[PDB]
């Protein structure tokens, strides 16, 4: 039978532990940064690309829109991650078809973590080795920054940062957040984390994605151009 | 590894013997059935005293005259006496009849070895023990190798190896139901690591005018006086 | 059955006719045709004799769960968009739910009483004021002469009070009475002396 | 089938081992590449044949997926033809049962690593051994060049390689690409590049070439409607190929 | 017939640059008229859509448009045109061909690249040049439009070609009426209008 | 190596979970059958766990022409049973017939093939002697999980049946021939299955026998009802 | 469908997923429960406090679920739960009791340990509240196994030995904690062993002390 | 380490599990079938295990519809679900269209279902070679068909411990009758054949069973050779032992 | 380990159970050829039947899929004829869905697809056979289709297969009414592998424009005759 081949992928170590859900955070923890900051009046999602014949201008990778107050930054797989975001999506608008009100941010990020924690106990299949970064606005809690991981664990942050050098992004977010920044702060620390945080010996434009959502609410997805002003006036250049 | 449903080179099958292995870790629980009853008795084994003793139902009704001890994965035990309730009552229901205890312990074995790809057989052992006008007073002993005998008296657990052995010293087919319960309870306090009392130890009997019932705390701490 | 709804200027007014009858008698004069599917909302029920409470104990099930898992308060709004998918859902269903209801609920985010509209076929409309089947024939006229937007609790009692006196007189039924509730920022209450 | 758990699992280092091998496949396979122009996408491969007795003209490389979309493929054959067979129905069923048009390229493109990434996650399957190239035009995207890995994983690319030599002539790519270049000259660059990749005889029947570029009113087959346009993909023949391969 | 059920019409015109869409407010229950704040034109970006029929029908089929044109737009990062729009709502009305929706769908916009003025009829399309009419009174409708329609016509005059052949239809129908509403589409601007008419 | 399923066979062409399954029966307490041309006796050894316990049921009634007796897996022996009585049944209802004893021998042989080809399941743990009567006359079948169905004058299956059987052959063309008389063909399964004994001797609640026969219904004795064989 | 019996007997009668999911849950957070005459006290020792959510989940009006272990886990299991709860209201009328949805929760759990295909919950459950016009307080353990108690006083996830030996010195089945106050200061000396307790009383009265009680019930001690 | 699958090929492209099967197909007792001028003849060596079977009574040969006998050597109840099958299939082919199925077909039908059996890890091979065939509107036809699902069409065939001598048997009787055997002859000489391949498993007694399909002799239906001709036959294989 | 066991990738990116079907397509060490004509298609294979107890107009290598259809597999026979009976059932669904009877080539990617699936998924294993479908198309004449264990087919001038097929090949390369292809054929046959064949050794299919049909044992000893003179 099958039984000799199957990897058995749902399944405890001695220590308590679930091997392929560490191995697909291991997975993620070589993919490209991605940054949340949740300032005072929005939320700020930076994320670093990881040659000059790619259309960058072209390429979103890292940032989707799931609603028009939801956007996610990926961190791992991209065709898992596009698999989970249409779910997102198909969600979202399946709660405002229902309700004819936008969907809580938290429901949303419930939903999707329930679908990455139901590869985890049953099916025989391996985890979506996906982390992604929500940050959405609803009327009830407003500006909200979730994280969720392959384990299906989802947690509200005020700053944080998945991908490759989580500890290094953390510990200058909790160096140099704070709970007053504006937007323009907020940007301002995402893009000096993500350059002492790269492995590149420097931080262009076409290496980095950026989006904001801002008060109704707005969201931004940047542009290339866009990009290459705010890092002339960080200061990165 | 090796499949659930493997025989090994003696013609048995390898979980039903590791589960066999783990019944014999469970509290002990013994059944001594005269011709005015049967009475069960179970160690009951608080892991810690902030546990409410009393919570611990290791003596369970199935029907008015059929009750039934559980040793080990207790966890299992609960499955195995759901499916036996359903049956009591489908049987009441399809034949306006009670069901009879060995066909009830039937019934309740033929769940044992419906296992393969259930992922693996239960890790509990019971003591049937019920009445009926067709065979009187009754015993058995289910395990999940599907197997079951009738028993005069009969203890499972940890502490089975040495209480069968006063069971055979002490049962005879003359005892009386309060004969039957001070062995019971004499049986229990010899195997227990803890003292027995009240707290720690619970009594059972089925009888034809009563049905099944299980000892008060009160009564059987005036049972345990009297040893 | 009989159900009027009635929003003023700080809160909805729902009557519902108190008569169960089947067949050649009248089995009970008391009924309360009404399901409270959140503190600050309540839904009235009219149609087919057990469609309607099934439904009712439906829908305030799954509000009750919304409630519970969110550990929040659906809107008004969203309670009357999801009985209107409901029944909109029964209508092409093996066997649908012949029930039309009323949702009166208070928005305590918007401070804004909501009365709302669904008949079984699923049309939902935010309404004023309103009433099922034959009920707004002998009412409407009266409503679209005084009613006001800003009519206070007492007034709308008042002018529910002559709506069921003028449906008395000229519906050839015996509803044997109204039971009256009223949904505000204080919750859901009972007017007995109607 | 009892296989219903995955083949593809993580490793203790974070890799997906089907994949890493699948991308391994790839990289044995032959030489094929895309250019993407201002004015049109092209798109050429080595036609590798088994045997001299072969009708090579019989196995197309380079296949049409709409008609302003074509595919090709470095890696395992079979899996890049029932890949095309796939993406061809989702063209249809997913987007023009729905909306009346074919979809545009980057839809199509993320259908088609949708299909591959189900083979990296599903139970019971490998992965395909396959990179496409995929070129395509949209009326509101216009041009555009999509590589997509067994991963599932696309990007889109001004100009790229993939197979046996696709260090080589990327890097020559790199050399001379420009924002500026018309189709011809991107042609003539992806030629270069190919000959600079192929060992043997390099001609128009070892050859495979296709373009994206002006509508075709001549292949459409059909007359009278004056808003349906024509073919933009394009496949030049073996004498087409020896014509700009004699003037090189 | 459920069309027949709540009433209502919905009339679209082609003007000189502009479209016009237009409808009663009027939500019936047989003949007791239940709201008149009934609007049965939605828009999904620049793309306006018209639906008569059963108004559960109507709310259901607005939630499903809303539903596909949001992801629609999420999926390919631009706002559906009107052509492609009108395909969608035949697919979507065929998806249910033994199960059909009773509705009458009317698409109105300008496609914002070509920027021509775009109307369309239904599964299969009527991609009118003129005009479109859906509803209970759409025989009214047919005989006030081709009598008052021609090509061409300004905004101002598109409007009140338009407003005076819906309230003509409408004092004809006894089921439609209660006010209307008119919608003139340009490229830059979109102009909403509640027009005076009887409340009868 | 090629012992984990039933679904591998050997470099030498063998079965090893079949022949663990037949290990199983060979761990069962002793069961005798044999029969003349009028009648077919079960004689069957009953097990207790304990002195305390009751003997298990070795003998297993389907109708009033046929019956079994059991080795080795008791669930296995029921399952099998319950086949046999729906099979029997479906005869009787579809066709009025009563199922003949080789039929219902070939019916068991392949449910029990079934489990040997198939990965998943295991073969039954269980052998089974069937008697039965029919309007063929007597008939004694031997069932093997491999599913192997054999019709026998007599045989023995379970621990130490080497004996049993080896009486029944020495003895073979004196019982066929006892014909009319069922205490006698009794009373000469009871020697077989005495050959098989080593410690325990044959007892009131040790012995249960069964016979099947021409104007026998098939009855079961348990109890003093074995005291006169004894 | 996948279904490899992943829980299977050792050769010691051990089923080892379900001892490891056991120790997936000793490597959980906290959850104390301190039960006394009329109160059920819960609790547990960058980040969005506001929107993280807390470990007390309200299963129903009455009945509240802390738990152990795995966080993703323990979600399908409140889910279940809450659903559950709903289904016997709307069917038999009446909310549920504490030890009905114990049972339920108990026995999802141990259908987890014995099905194809699926791996055990790796999370315990402490289980509070009071039966329907009832006023003597419930509390219950879930285990992955299946196993479910009840418990005076009881403690899951990591130091809950420590815990359990300091609420078994402190905790006295003789005299229960008369007073709200003594709940919860035998709750926060046991958790002193951040603090965050909820407060289960009859009739659906379920609160969440404020950080200014928790001050001051730490300040006392 | 390439034997322990079903559906594996070993790196010289063998199916290890298939040989497996053959060598249990090997240790089977010796059945045999011979092609005559109008019918096919099968004989089979049943060993007497134990003098308590009751003779005639364990019957080998199995009849599919009322003109295809089938034999088969090594695990009887594999043979058995082989046949079940095949009268399954030929009951099909008859629902759907009238006449009896032809045997190439039938052959086809066989070996489609044991080829089927060597594809998946999930399934063993059969554990027998089945000799089987009759008479059709075309005449005799006698195949053998094996554990990997290969099957050819035989002017005798032969199965078992003893298949070598058997096949030395049935090459001299073709050799020695290009002309076509007739049916009885055939019936008495597939007597002597399995007498003689019985010498390589002397060890133990065996009981003769005999069936034939002929156009003359059995009407084009298969039916077991019984009474005066079995008897004849014995006593000629007796006689041609000496 | 199990990679060579079931169709995964090994780290070299290779499928070792396709090569392993790939050498099992010569198990039979039987050789084929096909040639086309500029009016009919002719496989030539060699019929080797040892066992003097067979039946030699059984043993059969070459398959009539359809009307028009041939097919030659080279591989053991029980595999060959489930791919003549997939390749039949086709054929027969292709000509009633779409009111024609199915090309030679369309047939070919048809099976390569299977294989192609067979290749993809754990639970199918590979044919160990190579399909070689010949006819005369009435779109594109006389047509060579070869598919392999690996799903890959491709349309041919002329092909030959088996554990000769290198030599046959070399002479069919070096030479680049349907009885003159069918002597050609076998003489070319003959020259290649050095074995001068009886009407017994060979099977003989023709593809013509309204049939596909093979020679008999009579029909082959004629063309041998005719070779002869």
């Amino acid at each position: 039978g099958s039984r000799r081949y199957d990897s058995r992928t749902t399944i405890f170590s001695p220590e308590g532990r679930l091997y392929q859900v560490e191995y697909a955070l291991e997975s993620i923890s070589h993919a490209g940064t991605a940054i949340g900051i949740m300032a005072s009046d929005g939320i700020v999602l930076a994320a670093e690309r990881k040659s000059t014949l790619l259309e960058q201008d072209t390429s979103t990778e890292k940032l989707y829109k799931l609603n028009d107050k939801i956007a996610v930054a990926v961190a791992g797989l991209t065709a898992d991650a596009e698999i989970l975001i249409n779910t997102a999506r198909i969600h979202a608008q399946n709660y405002l078809k229902t309700y004819n009100e936008d969907i809580p941010v938290e429901i949303l990020v419930r939903r999707l973590s329930d679908i990455k924690q139901g590869y985890t106990q049953h099916g025989g299949l391996r985890p979506f080795g996906v982390s992604f970064i929500y940050a959405g606005y609803d009327d009830r809690y407003g500006y909200q920054l979730y994280t969720s991981n392959p384990s299906g664990n989802y947690t509200g942050w005020k700053a944080i940062s998945v991908g490759a050098n989580t500890s290094a992004a953390q510990t200058l977010l909790q160096m140099d957040y704070k709970d007053d920044m504006k937007v323009d702060d907020a940007i301002e620390l995402a893009l000096k984390t993500l350059s002492k945080t790269t492995d590149s010996s420097a931080l262009t434009y076409d290496r980095l994605e950026f989006a904001t959502i801002r008060k109704e609410v707005y969201q931004k997805i940047f542009k290339p151009q866009e990009i290459k002003d705010i890092l002339v006036k960080t200061g990165i250049t | 590894d090796r499949g659930v449903s493997t025989f090994s080179p003696e013609g048995r099958l390898f979980q039903v013997e590791y589960s066999l292995e783990a019944i014999k870790l469970g509290s002990t629980a013994i059944g001594i059935a005269t011709k005015e009853g049967v009475v069960l008795g179970v160690e009951k084994r608080a892991t810690s005293p902030l546990l409410e003793s009393d919570s611990i139902e290791k003596i369970v009704e199935i029907d008015r005259h059929i009750g039934c001890a559980m040793s080990g994965l207790t966890a299992d035990a609960r499955s195995m006496i759901e499916h036996a309730r359903t049956a009591a009552v489908t049987h009441n229901l399809y034949y306006d009849e009670d069901i009879n205890v060995e066909s009830l312990t039937q019934s309740v074995c033929d769940l044992a070895l419906r296992f393969g790809e259930m992922s693996r057989p239960f890790g509990v052992a019971l003591l049937i023990a019920g009445h009926d006008a067709d065979d009187g007073y009754q015993l058995f002993h289910a395990e999940p190798s599907g197997t079951f005998y009738r028993y005069n008296a009969k203890a499972i657990g940890s502490g089975s190896e040495g209480a069968q052995a006063e069971l055979l010293n002490e049962w005879h087919s003359s005892l009386t139901l309060k004969e039957a319960e001070l062995l019971v309870l004499k049986i229990l306090k010899q195997v227990m690591e803890e003292k027995l009392d009240e707290n720690n130890a619970q009594l059972s009997c089925i009888t034809k005018q009563d049905g099944f019932k299980i000892y008060d705390n009160e009564k059987t701490a005036e049972l345990i006086k009297e040893l | 059955d009989i159900i009027l709804g009635i929003r003023v200027q700080d809160s909805v007014i729902l009557a519902s006719s108190k008569a169960v009858t089947r067949g050649i008698s009248v089995l009970k004069d008391s009924d309360d045709k009404t399901r409270q599917l959140s503190p600050h909302t309540l839904m009235s029920f009219a149609g087919e004799a057990g469609d309607t409470v099934q439904f009712a104990e439906y829908i305030q099930a799954n509000i009750q769960l919304y409630s519970i898992r969110e550990d929040y308060e659906l809107s008004p709004q969203a309670v009357s968009s999801f009985v209107r998918q409901e029944l909109a859902k029964s209508i092409r269903s093996r066997r649908p739910y012949q029930v039309n209801v009323l949702i009166g609920g208070y928005d305590k985010k918007k401070n804004k009483p909501e009365l709302y509209q669904i008949d079984y076929l699923g049309t939902k409309v935010e309404l004023p004021y309103g009433a099922h089947g034959y009920s707004g024939f002998y009412t409407f006229f009266l409503l679209d002469h005084h009613y006001r937007p800003d009519m206070t609790t007492e007034e709308g009692l008042d002018l529910l009070k002559l709506c069921v006196q003028e449906l008395e007189k000229r519906m050839p039924m015996d509803f044997k009475g109204v039971i009256v509730k009223i949904v505000d920022k204080d919750g859901i209450r009972q007017v007995d002396d109607f | 089938d009892r296989y219903s758990f995955s083949l593809t699992t993580f490793s203790p280092s974070g890799k997906l081992g089907q994949i890493d091998y699948a991308l391994t496949a790839v990289k044995q396979g032959v030489t094929s590449l895309g250019i993407k122009a201002t004015n049109g996408v092209v798109i050429a491969t080595e036609k590798k044949s088994s045997s001299p007795l072969a009708m090579s003209e019989t196995l197309s490389k380079v296949s049409l997926l709409t008609p302003d979309i074509g595919a090709v493929y470095s890696g395992m054959g079979p899996d890049y033809r029932v890949l095309v067979d796939k993406s061809r129905k989702v063209a249809h069923t997913s987007y023009k049962r729905i909306y009346g048009e074919y979809p545009p390229t980057k839809l199509l493109v993320s259908e088609v690593a949708k299909i591959m990434q189900e083979a990296t996650q599903s139970g019971g399957v490998r992965p395909f051994g396959v990179s496409l190239l995929i070129a395509g035009h949209d009326e509101f995207n216009g041009f555009s060049l999509y590589q997509v890995d067994p991963s599932g994983s696309y990007f889109p690319w001004k100009a790229t390689a993939i197979g046996k030599g696709s260090v080589a002539a990327k890097t020559f790519l790199e050399k001379r690409w420009n924002d500026e270049l018309e189709l011809e000259d991107a042609i003539h660059i992806a030629l270069l590049t190919l000959k600079e990749s192929v060992e043997g005889e390099f001609n128009g029947d070892t050859i495979e070439l296709a373009i994206i570029g002006d509508e075709n009113p001549d292949l459409l087959g059909y007359t009278g409607i004056p808003t349906d346009k024509g073919p933009r993909f394009r496949k030049l023949t073996s004498q087409e190929i020896n014509d700009r391969l004699e003037a090189l | 017939d459920p069309s027949s059920i709540n009433g209502g019409i919905v009339v679209a015109m082609t003007g000189k640059d502009c479209v016009a869409i237009a409808c009663d407010l009027r939500l019936g229950s047989q003949s007791l008229g239940v709201s008149n704040k009934f609007e049965k034109i939605f828009h999904y970006g620049h793309v306006f859509l018209g639906i008569t029929g059963l108004a559960t029908d109507v709310t259901t089929l607005n939630e499903m448009f809303r539903y596909k044109t949001n992801l629609y737009k999420l999926k390919e990062e631009r706002a559906i045109e009107p052509e492609t729009f009108t395909q969608l709502v035949s697919s979507s009305l065929y998806e249910r061909r033994f199960g059909p929706y009773f509705v009458g769908p009317v698409v109105a916009g300008i496609n914002s690249k070509s920027g021509k003025p775009f109307i369309a009829g239904f599964g299969c399309i009527d991609e009118a040049k003129d005009f479109i009419v859906s509803g209970t009174a759409s025989d009214q409708l047919f005989g006030m439009c081709e009598s008052l329609y021609e090509p061409n016509l300004e905004p101002e005059d598109l409007f009140e070609t338009i407003s005076q052949a819906l309230l003509n239809a409408a004092d004809r129908d006894a089921l439609s009426g209660w006010g209307a509403v008119v919608y003139i589409i340009k490229k830059d601007e979109v102009v909403k209008r509640y027009l005076k008419m009887r409340q009868d | 190596n090629y012992d984990g399923d039933t679904v591998t066979f050997s470099p030498t062409g063998r079965l090893f979970q079949v022949e663990y399954a037949l290990e199983a029966i060979k761990q069962g307490s002793v069961t005798v059958g044999l029969r003349s041309n009028t009648h077919a006796v079960l004689v069957a050894l009953k097990r207790n766990a304990d002195e305390l316990s009751s003997y298990q049921k070795k003998i297993i009634k389907c109708d009033e022409h046929m019956g079994l007796s059991l080795a080795g897996l008791a669930p296995d022996a029921r399952v099998l049973s319950n086949y046999l009585r729906q099979q029997c049944n479906y005869s009787s209802l579809v066709f009025n017939r009563k199922l003949a004893v080789e039929r219902a021998g070939h019916l068991l042989c392949d449910k029990a093939q079934k489990n040997t080809q198939s990965y998943g399941g295991r073969p039954y743990g269980v052998g089974l002697l069937i008697i039965g009567y029919d309007k063929s006359g007597a008939h004694l079948l031997e069932f093997q999980p491999s599913g192997n169905v054999t019709e026998l004058y007599g045989t023995a299956i379970g621990a130490r049946s080497q004996g049993a059987k080896t009486y029944l052959e020495r003895t073979l063309d004196t019982f066929i021939k006892i014909d009319g008389n069922p205490d006698e063909l009794i009373k000469a399964g009871v020697e077989a299955i005495s050959q098989s004994l080593r410690d325990e001797s044959l007892t009131v609640d040790n012995l249960s026998i069964a016979i099947v026969g021409k104007d026998t219904p098939f009855t079961i004795y348990d109890g003093e009802a074995v005291a006169k064989y004894i | 469908g996948y279904d490899r019996a992943l829980s299977i007997f050792s050769p010691d009668g051990h089923i080892f997923q379900v001892e490891y999911a056991l120790e997936a849950v000793k490597r959980g957070t906290c959850a104390v429960g301190v039960k006394g005459k009329n109160c059920v006290v819960l609790g547990c020792e960058l980040q969005d406090t506001r929107i993280t959510p807390s470990k007390v989940s309200k299963i129903d009006s009455h009945v509240v679920l802390s738990f152990s272990g795995l966080n993703a886990d323990s979600r399908i299991l409140i889910e279940k739960a809450r659903v559950e709860a709903q289904s016997h209201r709307l069917t038999l009328e009446d909310p549920v009791t504490v030890e009905y949805l114990t049972r339920y929760v108990a026995g999802v759990q141990q259908r987890y340990t014995q099905s194809g295909g699926v791996r055990p919950f790796g999370v315990s459950t402490l289980i509070a509240g009071f039966d329907p016009r009832d006023d003597e307080p419930k509390l219950y353990q879930t285990e992955p196994s299946g196993i479910y108690s009840s418990w005076s006083a009881q403690t899951i996830g990591r130091n809950s030995k420590t815990v359990r030996e300091f609420l078994e010195k402190n905790y006295d089945r003789k005299e229960p904690p008369a007073t709200v106050e003594e709940c919860v200061k035998l709750t926060v000396r046991s958790l002193l062993e951040n603090i965050e307790i909820t407060v289960v009383k009859p009739d659906s009265d379920i609160v969440a002390l404020s950080s200014e009680e928790i001050n001051q019930y730490v300040t006392q001690i | 380490g390439y034997d322990l699958s079903n559906s594996v090929f070993s790196p010289d492209g063998r199916n290890f599990q298939v040989e497996y099967a053959v060598k249990a197909v090997e240790n089977g007792t010796t059945s045999i079938g011979i092609k005559c001028n109008d019918g096919v003849v099968f004989a089979v060596e049943k060993l007497i295990t134990s003098k308590l079977l009751v003779p005639q009574k364990n019957v080998k040969i199995q009849v599919v519809d009322r003109h295809i006998g089938c034999v088969y050597s090594g695990l009887i109840p594999d043979g058995r679900h082989l046949v079940n099958r095949g009268r399954e299939e030929a009951a099909s082919f008859k629902k759907l269209y009238k006449t009896p199925i032809p045997i190439p077909a039938f052959a086809d039908r066989l070996g489609q279902y044991v080829q089927a059996h060597t594809l998946y890890n999930s399934v063993r091979p059969f554990g027998v070679s089945t000799i089987f065939g009759g008479v059709d509107k075309n005449g005799a036809h006698l195949y053998m068909l094996e554990p990997s699902g290969s099957y050819w069409g035989y002017k005798g065939a032969a199965t078992g411990k003893g298949r070598q001598s058997a096949k030395a048997e049935l090459e001299k009787l073709v050799d020695h009758h290009p002309e076509g055997l007739s049916a009885r002859e055939a019936v008495k000489q597939a007597a002597k054949i399995i007498y003689l391949a019985h010498e390589d498993n002397k060890e133990k007694d065996f009981e003769l069973e005999i069936s034939w399909c002929s156009l003359s002799e059995t009407n084009g239906l298969h039916k077991f050779v019984k009474g005066d001709l079995l008897q004849e036959a014995i006593d000629f294989a007796q006689k041609e032992i000496n | 380990g199990y990679d060579r066991h079931i169709t995964i990738f090994s780290p070299e990116g290779r499928l070792y159970q396709v090569e392993y079907a790939f050498k099992a397509t010569n198990q039979t060490n039987i050789n084929s050829l096909a040639v086309r004509g500029k009016d009919c298609t002719v496989v030539i294979s060699q019929k080797k039947v040892p066992d003097k107890l067979l039946d030699p107009t059984t043993v059969s290598y070459i398959f009539c899929i359809s009307r028009t259809i041939g097919m030659v597999v080279n591989g053991p026979i029980p595999d060959a004829r489930n791919a003549a009976l997939r390749a039949k059932a086709e054929a027969a669904e292709f000509r009633y869905k779409y009111g024609y009877d199915m090309p030679c080539d369309v047939l070919a990617k048809r099976m390569a697809n299977l294989s192609q699936i067979y290749t993809q998924r754990a639970y199918m294993r590979p044919l160990g056979v190579i399909l070689t479908f010949v006819s005369v198309d009435e779109e594109l004449g006389p047509s060579i289709y070869k598919t392999d264990p690996a799903g890959y087919y491709v349309g041919y001038k002329a092909t030959a297969t088996g554990p000769k097929q290198q030599e046959i090949t070399t002479n069919l390369e070096n030479h680049f009414s349907w009885e003159k292809v069918v002597e050609f054929a076998i003489t070319h046959m003959i020259d290649a592998l050095g074995t001068e064949f009886s009407k017994n050794d060979l099977e003989v299919g023709v593809a013509t424009k309204d049939k596909f049909f093979t020679l008999s044992a009579e029909n082959i000893e004629e063309r041998l005759v005719a070779i002869a003179e």
